[PDB]
């Protein structure tokens, strides 16, 4: 009792261990958006 | 009807069947000091089958 690195790719490396793949979410939102715009256009058509 | 904290509710017109009523009615929490225990291992064991 007296003594004596900035790696954005790492954000996707956690997708396998305690899954944290954020670009997978980015893919999901991008696909959702493309679907929304396609449906809105074709419904207006 | 056993304790299933991961039972999904029936939505839309499928909620208008007696069987769907059963599935939905097992979820409503009576305020009698609920003892239904939410699970602790649901985020580490992962299952992405579609």
């Amino acid at each position: 009792n007296r003594g004596g690195q900035a790696d954005p790719t790492k954000s996707l490396q956690a997708a396998g261990s305690s899954s944290s793949g954020v670009a997978k979410g980015a893919l999901t939102i991008l696909g959702g958006q493309i679907c929304m715009l396609g449906l809105q256009k074709q419904l207006q058509a | 009807l056993s304790d299933n904290p991961q039972r999904q509710s029936v939505s839309g017109p499928l909620s208008s069947t007696v069987y769907g009523f059963v599935n939905n009615s097992m979820m409503v929490q009576l305020p009698g000091q609920p003892g239904i225990k939410p699970l602790t291992f649901a985020n580490l064991i992962n299952f992405k089958v579609d």
